[PDB]
């Protein structure tokens, strides 16, 4: 049951700094190195660091160099990455992974955590807007826009996750105006509507936004 | 640094069939010291295959690598819907680590014709001062579609984006949304709104439209 979890991503303003995370469980962490791999929205991954069992040894991409320290805790089990000078091109989902021998770069990453994404950038917060795209006057089409907000992400469901069947969340858009937007649709039975309740469900942690969206003919 | 380089770019094959992807280095090295990684979107990589072709935790014996010098192979035996993914090669025999750019393998299934429909900007969004026009076109494959859009038969250039899914998880299709934004004066002084769509699995372009306050 290896777990590997980060934490500390983020928006930040270019020059800025961030401390990443990664709690680990489910191996002995003091054998093993430790690596950060990164990928840029829509791009290939890329290794960014990488750091001995006991922390004598620790490894850049050329890229990072000087900006970026990789270090451990053995006794806390967590990986950390301090990120200071930060760049627009250092906007990523940073993956902490677990190396298989206790030599830094130079093994197959056999554990990886989900990420944690860096969004490096100028631009506020901002929560969106939710409006309807109401079914029209035997299967209809409705949903929900989720306009104007920065930064990634936003999650939808629908009917608190009681409906599944015939989702569609569309990956969000990069507006002209540099904010996203993104549609969710669902399609569903005709002689529902009116009768049937549908609710999408939209959260925007980024500036604590939540909410439910009725949407009716 | 090595360079690798992943060929094709984007595979589409069959459920049942073989995949056959392809990872090209720029200095020839050793096959102990390659690994392959498999991501699924909204997902971490993880561990497929390596050095050169022994098996993670949970990996199918139908994943088998092959091929020494500066060719390597990643051979994918009947092709399961999950095995669809984007597949990265990397070696760590040398400083520094490096990736192939990823070979992103795509399901192919029947031509079929997506369902269109168009919905206008809500009163709410027209209250909040801006208007976007949407057209949906659902589950289609492939993915080649082009969406026109016109307001009172001006055909609308430059004006609208779109966003396409990723492959559904049953039936292998794709769905669209094209966004037209225009101000809300401009929305409000004209009249037709439509969305006229062309694809392979329709005869002929499919056009859904409305006309506002009708
Ligand atoms: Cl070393
Ligand atoms: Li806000
Ligand atoms: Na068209």
């Amino acid at each position: 049951q290896v777990q590997l979890v980060e934490s500390g991503g983020g928006l930040v303003q270019p020059g800025g700094s961030l401390r990443l995370s990664c709690v680990t469980s489910g191996f002995t962490f003091r054998s093993y190195a430790m690596t950060w791999v990164r990928q840029a929205p829509g791009k290939g991954l890329e290794w960014v660091s990488s750091i001995s069992h006991s922390g004598g040894s620790t490894k850049y991409a050329d890229s990072v160099k000087g900006r970026l320290t990789i270090s451990r805790d053995d006794s806390m089990d967590t990986l950390y990455l301090q990120m200071n000078s930060l760049r627009a091109e250092d906007t990523a989902i940073y993956y902490c992974a677990k190396d298989q021998i206790s030599y830094p770069a130079a093994s197959p990453l056999d554990y990886w955590g989900r990420g944690t994404l860096v969004t490096v950038s100028s631009a506020s917060t901002k929560g969106p807007s939710v409006f309807p795209l109401a079914p029209s006057s035997g299967t209809a089409a409705l949903g929900c826009l989720v306009k104007d907000y920065f930064p990634e992400p936003v999650t939808v469901s629908w009917n608190s996750g009681a409906l599944t069947s015939g989702v569609h969340t569309f990956p969000a858009v990069l507006q002209s105006s540099g904010l996203y937007s993104l549609s969710s649709v669902v399609t569903v039975p005709s002689s529902s509507l009116g009768t049937q309740t549908y609710i999408c469900n939209v959260n925007h942690k980024p500036s604590n936004t939540k909410v439910d969206k009725k949407v009716e003919p | 640094e090595i360079v690798l380089t992943q060929s094709p770019g984007t595979l589409s094959l069959s459920p049942g069939e073989r995949a056959t992807l392809s990872c090209r280095a720029s200095q020839s090295f050793s096959s102990f010291s390659l690994a392959w990684y498999q991501q699924k979107p909204g997902q971490a990589p993880r561990l497929l295959i390596y050095a050169p072709s022994n098996r993670a935790t949970g990996i199918a014996d139908r994943f088998s690598g092959s091929g020494s010098g500066t060719d390597f192979t990643l051979t994918i035996s009947r092709l399961e819907p999950e095995d669809f993914a984007v597949y990265y090669c990397q070696q760590y025999g040398s400083s520094p680590i490096t990736f192939g750019q990823g070979t992103r393998l795509e399901i192919k299934r029947t031509v079929a014709a997506p369902s269109v429909f168009i919905f206008p900007p809500s009163d709410e969004q027209l209250k909040s001062g801006t208007a976007s026009v949407v057209c949906l076109l659902n589950n289609f494959y492939p993915r080649e579609a082009k969406v026109q859009w016109k307001v009172d038969n001006a055909l609308q250039s430059g004006n609208s984006q779109e966003s396409v899914t990723e492959q559904d998880s049953k039936d292998s299709t794709y769905s669209l949304s094209s966004t037209l934004t225009l101000s809300k004066a401009d929305y409000e002084k004209h009249k037709l709104y439509a969305c006229e769509v062309t694809h392979q699995g329709l005869s002929s372009p499919v056009t859904k439209s409305f006309n506002r306050g009708e």
